[PDB]
């Protein structure tokens, strides 16, 4: 927020722009990445699954509880810090940092913002369900 | 000039019998990083709960320090003799950065009395005594340990009760075991608890009346006292200095517990300490009471970088001494205690020199003569020597002017007159000192136009 | 502009977001998308003061008795107290004042770990020696001024009537200090440090008597041996004394307790204006943020708390109150904009809508201009994130839509 | 048998936590670099303008600006590295299932 | 006036103060040794 | 190893921090990449 | 260090630091670029094999 700074910075050329095209091109990447690869992993036809699915083959691991139980435990065990997509700048202010380094908090120091994923949790599950339930017939 | 009361009226010293042997002692006490042995706190800021690197003046991890031990003095009964002590005023030490001491670690144990190996006694918290300066040599009969000029003296006193801090010009008196006078051995302080540590009125001036006893006190410039509440607790001491003079740091007055040093005091002494030594005490204790008193340890420091762990309280329980090892390297490089397991690289070991080799060109003297016969040329018409392959001394030309006014660019002071080069060139004319900002390099004028102009 | 180089169409850069992608695009036309720009400054809405207040920093020593000679300046250190350079300027004819490494408006309005004085006679006529780039006798074996910190120096006359200070016989100043080395073959010059005293001061009287006295001492061999030699030199003293006063201020070793004075309004208090965001000047630290009354972590007497990136983070203030200190937050912008009908929304991503058809609280964050529709899409332009997406109405506002 | 596989040695779970990690690496750079001054007197702009006129403020706030400008582009390198990596991935995905 | 200009590397940098020498900064006493080095001006660390 | 270098190359932050670490990573991929690699050369059964 | 005084030499040493500082990024950057290409390259010799 410098004046004297950013007229120094106007010398350096377009340097912002470069630098907001370069990761914008970046993000959007991703949510085509993203997109190609459910549009592939979605099922024409798939059954339902229902409780006892499987048969005598134990898959109860993998029905939705919707995740999977297998695969709440997957994003359980890995330690993550939360985005705050929906309220984080208020969070980082009611209650401030959670420790040391707390690169969520920082976001609204330093200047940098973490985008939320194109497709909802609600959705990926949808998608991993359904082709749970493919993969028989 | 402050007055710190009046000189010694004795005629005489108490006799000091120095005998080394008695205190040479093995209690090693080596400064333990983890355990955040020897830190000063960061000065100018606080952190919570962190774990980060910093710079600053810190002992080395396993250090043992220097260990200084005081002890009772020679008694018969009731009547206390000669003081004793250990070979401390002679062993003068170099002060580099400062240093920082544990005082009373032993305090609570059972030990040893050190003129007398075979008595045991609880060992009791004793605060040092330091004499700190600029320039050092002998006393008069060749023994070292004198200090000249102004002279720092941290002398505790009150029996422990408080620091007394002054700087002055010390001069020997010549009384009888005095250090200008006959039989002298050491200079040495003491109390005689008898009649300085009475329950209720303690002697605040016992310590420095016996310092007096040795030394008159001169020009001083100051004088200050802390005061210290008496406990058995360790605690931590330390000096450093700087252009705003000296600063005492100590762990009782924030950190009394944890041991952490936050600076208490700054002294007005400018000139730079180089040497210290320890004031050897003495206490005059009767031969029936003798009392062990706790060893404290010297450590010096140096700027090293050391990782420090911050509890939400601030204070500093645990570090790392970067420069330790390869595993310490390997800890601070992630700012962590804690790092995963692996095969890491880390700082090479370095080949250090050995020593020294050196070649110069040895022969003639680079010959300034033509320049100083006849009439100079005018700043047009300058004439140029060219030195190649001699001897240069600038003063041997600088000495016979009066010089008015002698800068450098592109190259220091000092080098100029230092270093070696492929030539050198001088290029000399007659200049009135009237126009000297015409040979400025910012200049328009005339003179750096038209006339002469540096490279 | 166009080809006749007439300007007909401009575009603001600073008047809203869907400006700010114009011009960072260079351009009228931009394709649809959702973009990041600039942040939604919070602004300070007032400022925080809180200085050392009290003592006066005291320059008497100065101003009695016979001032030392360059080699033997005395040193004032002043920590704690309040400065004025003025007090001290306005005493002397100051014939040449100079700052280096901190600008003159600077020099006397900061706030300072410590400013430390040096004092000392010195001929106006030697004026250049104190120069850093001078290799003549005063800086290589007399007085040199810091390289580290920054430093001023003032070079002043004594008015006739400032009779509280006296003139010494004669300038005085070491032209020489070197050490002869044990073998008797090798001398050494010794040069002078930085803020600190010649070696060979303990030799060199407090005046000397006459040019070209030579001093000499024997060194012991805790010293290194060998002898500690120096020449002494003189200058006529002048009618008036030259004064030299060398200036150092250190920024950042302890509280910055050396300050101006300044008096005080309530309404720079902190307690008066938590929550807020405020320029802040504490002990001579300075930024922008958001005090909170909270629990005290970190040491009391350090006053100022640090983080792990060294923000400051917290503050024990004098009031007796401890105080979390957050930056002023930006509010995240970003653009959602559609080509086709020229219309736009705008979403603050991850802000509760209390900061900002009125705004839309959505998972993704706050978003205005978009209007709630409940209505599904497969075939999403827009999205917003998480299973979100601007629908254009198509020109109308865009609806919120949810990706099915 | 896999229940109780998501530890130490599970392979496939140390990446899972290591794309996390990576993530949190991209983000600290960032939020670490900007306490530096790269030479310059102070980190903070407010303290050079505050304490330098402008021939030597100037000096100083491009200090800043080098390094800031080095820090963004760095940054932005590697978000091109990461995004071009993951990419390659996701079609990896894609023929996995 | 006196103007001095220094040259350091067009030749041997034989411009040099005077040194009285001691017989322990040879180099063929030292072979194989880390050692600093000032060779008619040119410095550094290294093994003869 | 010149302190005066070295002090100012601490004011670039923890430099060298992030070099050892980026290539510690970019090392540690070799191991794994080769390690996967083998693992998956490697024969159940074979012929003399 | 051995010709200049400290408000010179430090512009010089930082001169220095720089230019390596440049160099050991760009060092860097093609290390993990080369072992992301390693790393791919390995993957199509396990197809491979
Ligand atoms: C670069 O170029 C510069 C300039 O040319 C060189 O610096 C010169 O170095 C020489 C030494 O090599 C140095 O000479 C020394 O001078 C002092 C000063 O004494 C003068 O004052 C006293 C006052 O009592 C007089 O008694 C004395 O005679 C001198 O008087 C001078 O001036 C008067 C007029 O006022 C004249 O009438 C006189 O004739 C004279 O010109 C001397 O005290 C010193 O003497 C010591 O060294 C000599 C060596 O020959 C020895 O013989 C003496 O006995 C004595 O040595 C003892 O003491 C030393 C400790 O000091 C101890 O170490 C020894 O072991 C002995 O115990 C000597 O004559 C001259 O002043 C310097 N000049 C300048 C401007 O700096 C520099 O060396 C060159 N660099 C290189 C690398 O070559
Ligand atoms: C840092 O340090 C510096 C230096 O110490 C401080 O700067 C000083 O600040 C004081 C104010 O605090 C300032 O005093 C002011 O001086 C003027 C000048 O008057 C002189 O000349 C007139 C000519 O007519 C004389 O009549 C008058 O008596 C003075 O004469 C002086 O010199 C003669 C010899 O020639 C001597 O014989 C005299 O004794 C004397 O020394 C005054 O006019 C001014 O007066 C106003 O303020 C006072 C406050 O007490 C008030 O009582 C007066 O009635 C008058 O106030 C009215 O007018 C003002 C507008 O001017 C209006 O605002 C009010 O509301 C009233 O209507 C006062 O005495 C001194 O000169 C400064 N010196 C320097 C060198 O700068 C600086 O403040 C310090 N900084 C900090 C932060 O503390
Ligand atoms: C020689 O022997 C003496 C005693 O005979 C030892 O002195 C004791 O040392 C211990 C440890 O340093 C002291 O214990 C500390 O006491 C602190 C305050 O105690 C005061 O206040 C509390 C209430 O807050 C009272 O209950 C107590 O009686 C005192 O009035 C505590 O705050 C400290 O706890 C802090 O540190 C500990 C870790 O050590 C943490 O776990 C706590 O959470 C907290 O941070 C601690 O309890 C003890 O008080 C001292 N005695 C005296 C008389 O003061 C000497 O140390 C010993 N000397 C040697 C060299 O060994
Ligand atoms: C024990 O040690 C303490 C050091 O902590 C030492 O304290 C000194 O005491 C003397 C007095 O005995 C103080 O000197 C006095 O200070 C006052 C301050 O206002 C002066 O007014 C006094 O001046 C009068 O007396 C002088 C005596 O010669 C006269 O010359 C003069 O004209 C006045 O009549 C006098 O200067 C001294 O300041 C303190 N020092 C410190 C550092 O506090 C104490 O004396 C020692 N006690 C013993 C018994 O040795
Ligand atoms: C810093 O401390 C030092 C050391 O104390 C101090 O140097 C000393 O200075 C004094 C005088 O300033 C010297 O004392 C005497 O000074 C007179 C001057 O006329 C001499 O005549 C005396 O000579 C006697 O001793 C000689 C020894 O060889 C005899 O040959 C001669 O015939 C006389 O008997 C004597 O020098 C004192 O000797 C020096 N001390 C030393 C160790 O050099 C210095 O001045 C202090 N510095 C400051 C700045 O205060
Ligand atoms: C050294 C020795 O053995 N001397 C003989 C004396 O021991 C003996 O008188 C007895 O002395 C006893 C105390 O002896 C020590 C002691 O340990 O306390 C011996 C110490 O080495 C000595 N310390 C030092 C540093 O010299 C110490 C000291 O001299 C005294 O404390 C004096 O203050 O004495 C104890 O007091 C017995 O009660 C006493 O009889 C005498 C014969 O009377 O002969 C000595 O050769
Ligand atoms: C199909 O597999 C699932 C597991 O993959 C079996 O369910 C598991 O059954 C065990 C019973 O031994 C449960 O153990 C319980 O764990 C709780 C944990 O606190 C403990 O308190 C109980 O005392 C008991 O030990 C286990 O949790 C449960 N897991 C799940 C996910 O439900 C399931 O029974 C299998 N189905 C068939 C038909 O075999
Ligand atoms: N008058 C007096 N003062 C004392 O300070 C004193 N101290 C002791 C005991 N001193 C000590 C000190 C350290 C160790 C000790 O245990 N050191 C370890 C090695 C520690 C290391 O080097 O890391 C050991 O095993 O010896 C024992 C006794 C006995 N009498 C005394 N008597
Ligand atoms: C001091 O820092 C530690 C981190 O080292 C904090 O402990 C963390 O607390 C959070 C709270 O949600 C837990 O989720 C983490 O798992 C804890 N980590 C560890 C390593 O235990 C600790 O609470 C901090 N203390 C204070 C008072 O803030
Ligand atoms: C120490 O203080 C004394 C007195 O304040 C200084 O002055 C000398 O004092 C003695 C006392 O006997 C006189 O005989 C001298 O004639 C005095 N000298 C002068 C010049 O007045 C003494 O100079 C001071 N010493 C130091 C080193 O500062
Ligand atoms: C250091 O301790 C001394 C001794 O307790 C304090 O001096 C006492 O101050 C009280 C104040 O009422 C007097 O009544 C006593 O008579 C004084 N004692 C002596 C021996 O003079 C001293 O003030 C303390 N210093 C500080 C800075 O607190
Ligand atoms: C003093 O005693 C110690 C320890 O025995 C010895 O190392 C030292 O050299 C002695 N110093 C002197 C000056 O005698
Ligand atoms: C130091 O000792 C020598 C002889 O041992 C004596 O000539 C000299 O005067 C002593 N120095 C002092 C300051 O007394
Ligand atoms: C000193 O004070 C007197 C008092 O009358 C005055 O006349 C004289 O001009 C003053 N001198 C200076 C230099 O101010
Ligand atoms: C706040 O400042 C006003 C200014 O006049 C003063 O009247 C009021 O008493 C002050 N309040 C306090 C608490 O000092
Ligand atoms: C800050 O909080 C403490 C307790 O949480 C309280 O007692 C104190 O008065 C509060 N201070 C302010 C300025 O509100
Ligand atoms: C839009 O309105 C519907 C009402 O059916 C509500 O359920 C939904 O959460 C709303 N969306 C937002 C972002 O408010
Ligand atoms: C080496 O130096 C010593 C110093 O006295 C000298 O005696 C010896 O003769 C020298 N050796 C040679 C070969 O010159």
């Amino acid at each position: 927020g410098f004046q004297k700074c950013e007229q120094l910075l106007r010398e350096y050329g377009q340097f912002c722009s470069k630098i907001n095209q370069a990761l914008h091109g970046a993000n959007l990447r991703q949510d085509d990445s993203v997109r190609n690869l459910f549009a592939s992993v979605k099922s024409s036809q798939s059954s339902p699954i229902i409780p006892g699915f499987g048969g005598d083959f134990n898959l109860t691991l993998l029905e939705p509880v919707a995740r999977s139980a297998i695969e709440d435990l997957l994003f359980d065990k890995v330690t993550i810090a939360d985005p705050g997509y929906m309220q984080g700048y208020d969070d980082c202010m009611q209650q401030g940092p959670a420790s040391a380094r707390d690169l969520i908090c920082a976001q609204y120091v330093a200047g940098y913002k973490v985008l939320p994923p194109l497709m909802d949790v609600n959705m990926e599950a949808a998608y991993t369900s359904s082709l749970l339930g493919s993969i028989a017939g | 000039t402050v007055d710190v009361g009046p000189d010694s009226v004795k005629s005489a010293c108490i006799e000091v019998d120095i005998q080394q042997t008695f205190f040479d002692k093995t209690w090693p006490r080596p400064i333990d990083v983890s355990k955040a042995d020897g830190i000063i706190y960061p000065q100018g800021r606080t952190y919570s709960n962190i774990t980060i690197t910093y710079q600053g003046l810190f002992p080395y991890q396993g250090d043992h320090g220097d260990m200084y031990v005081y002890s009772a003095g020679h008694a018969t009964g009731t009547t206390p003799q000669k003081l004793f002590v250990a070979n401390y005023s002679q062993d003068v030490k170099q002060f580099a950065n400062g240093f920082v001491v544990r005082i009373g670690a032993a305090a609570n144990s059972t030990g040893t009395v050190i003129i007398s190996p075979s008595t045991s006694a609880t060992i009791r918290k004793i605060y040092p005594a330091f004499m700190l300066g600029s320039s050092v040599g002998n006393f008069s009969d060749g023994k070292m340990g004198r200090f000249f000029n102004h002279t720092l003296v941290l002398l505790p006193d009150g029996c422990g009760t408080l620091l007394r801090a002054f700087y002055c010009i010390l001069e020997p008196r010549s009384g009888n075991h005095c250090p200008a006078g006959n039989s002298y051995t050491s200079f040495a302080t003491y109390h005689t608890p008898a009649t300085d540590c009475s329950d209720g009125n303690y002697n605040r001036n016992a310590s420095l009346n016996s310092f007096k006893e040795y030394f008159n006190l001169r020009n001083c410039t100051f004088m200050y006292t802390y005061n210290i509440t008496e406990d058995e607790i360790l605690e931590w001491f330390g000096i450093t200095q700087t252009a705003q003079g000296v600063h005492l740091f100590s762990s009782r007055y924030v950190d009394l517990y944890g041991g952490n040093m936050f600076q208490f005091a700054t002294l007005p002494v400018y000139d730079t300490i180089k040497y210290y030594s320890i004031i050897p005490h003495s206490i005059r204790s009767i031969q029936s009471d003798r009392k062990a008193w706790a060893a404290f340890y010297v450590y010096k420091l140096q700027p090293l970088t050391f990782l420090l762990d911050f509890s939400v309280d601030g204070y500093i329980r645990r570090a790392i001494d970067c420069g330790f090892n390869d595993l310490s390297q390997l800890h601070c490089s992630y700012e962590s205690f804690d790092v995963e397991s692996g095969v890491y690289s880390v700082s090479s070991f370095e080949a250090k020199p050995s020593g020294s080799v050196v070649e110069q060109a040895e022969g003639v003297e680079c010959d300034f003569s033509p320049l100083l016969s006849g009439t100079p040329p005018q700043v047009y018409n300058f004439k140029r020597l060219v030195f190649t392959n001699c001897n240069y001394n600038l003063t041997k030309l600088l000495s016979l002017f009066s010089v008015n006014d002698f800068t450098c660019s592109q190259i220091s002071p000092a080098a100029i007159a230092s270093n070696c080069y492929s030539s050198l060139i001088l290029d000399y004319f007659s200049y009135p000192l009237s126009m000297k900002s015409d040979l400025s390099v910012s200049s328009a004028g005339p003179i750096s136009q038209f006339n002469y102009k540096q490279s | 502009f166009s080809v006749d180089g007439y300007i007909r169409r401009a575009i603001d850069c600073g008047f809203n977001d869907l400006s700010q992608l114009h011009c960072s695009y260079e351009s009228f036309d931009v394709e649809s998308g959702v973009y990041s720009v600039s942040s939604f400054e919070a602004k300070p809405s007032g400022s925080v003061v809180e200085q050392a207040e009290g003592v006066e920093c005291d320059f008497s020593p100065l101003l009695s008795g016979t001032p030392p000679q360059v080699y033997n300046f005395k040193r004032l250190v002043f920590t704690n107290c309040n400065y004025n350079l003025t007090k001290l300027l306005s005493l002397f004819s100051v014939n040449d004042f100079t700052c280096s490494q901190i600008s003159p408006a600077a020099i006397a309005s900061n706030c300072y770990s410590s400013l430390i004085l040096d004092y000392f006679s010195y001929p106006l006529s030697m004026k250049s020696d104190l120069s850093v780039s001078s290799a003549g006798p005063i800086s290589q074996f007399n007085y040199k001024q810091s390289f580290s910190n920054p430093t001023c120096l003032i070079l002043a006359t004594v008015p006739h009537n400032l009779t509280t200070i006296t003139k010494p016989l004669k300038y005085s100043y070491i032209n020489k200090c070197s050490r002869l080395l044990s073998d008797d073959r090798t001398e050494v010059p010794q040069l002078v440090n930085a803020n600190q005293y010649s070696p060979c001061v303990s030799i060199v009287p407090s005046t000397v008597w006459e040019d070209g006295d030579y001093y000499r001492k024997q060194l012991s061999p805790l010293e290194g041996g060998g002898w500690l030699v120096a020449s002494g030199s003189t200058v006529a003293m002048t009618e008036q004394l030259q004064m030299g006063f060398g200036i150092t201020v250190q920024y950042g070793t302890d509280t910055n307790s050396v300050c101006p004075k300044l008096e005080f309004a309530n309404d720079t208090k902190i307690a008066s204006q938590l929550g807020n965001c405020v320029e802040y000047s504490l002990y001579g630290v300075s930024g922008r943020g958001v005090f909170q009354n909270c629990t005290a972590v970190g040491v009391r007497q350090q006053r100022f708390v640090y983080d792990a990136y060294q923000n400051l983070v917290g503050y024990y203030s004098d009031d007796g109150n401890y105080y979390c200190l957050r930056a002023c937050v930006s509010v995240p912008v970003s653009v959602i904009y559609d080509k086709e009908t020229k219309t736009h929304a705008t979403l603050f991503g991850s802000v509760a809508c209390e900061h900002i058809y009125g705004p839309l609280q959505t998972p993704v964050g706050c978003v205005l201009g978009l209007v709630n529709s409940s209505l599904f899409v497969e075939d999403c332009k827009l999205p917003l994130g998480q299973s979100l997406c601007a629908l254009p109405d198509t020109p109308g506002e865009m609806r919120l839509a949810s990706i099915a | 048998a896999m229940q109780t596989g998501f530890t130490t040695t599970n392979e496939a779970f140390q990446k899972v936590q290591d794309a996390v990690n990576n993530n949190a690496q991209a983000l600290s750079k960032l939020a670490s670099e900007l306490s530096n001054t790269f030479g310059a007197i102070s980190a903070s702009i407010g303290d050079i303008i505050q304490r330098l006129d402008p021939p030597e403020q100037d000096a100083q706030i491009d200090r800043l600006i080098n390094g800031r400008l080095t820090t963004l582009n760095a940054f932005v390198a590697q978000q091109l590295v990461r995004s071009e990596s993951a990419a390659l991935s996701a079609q990896l995905a894609k023929d996995k299932v």
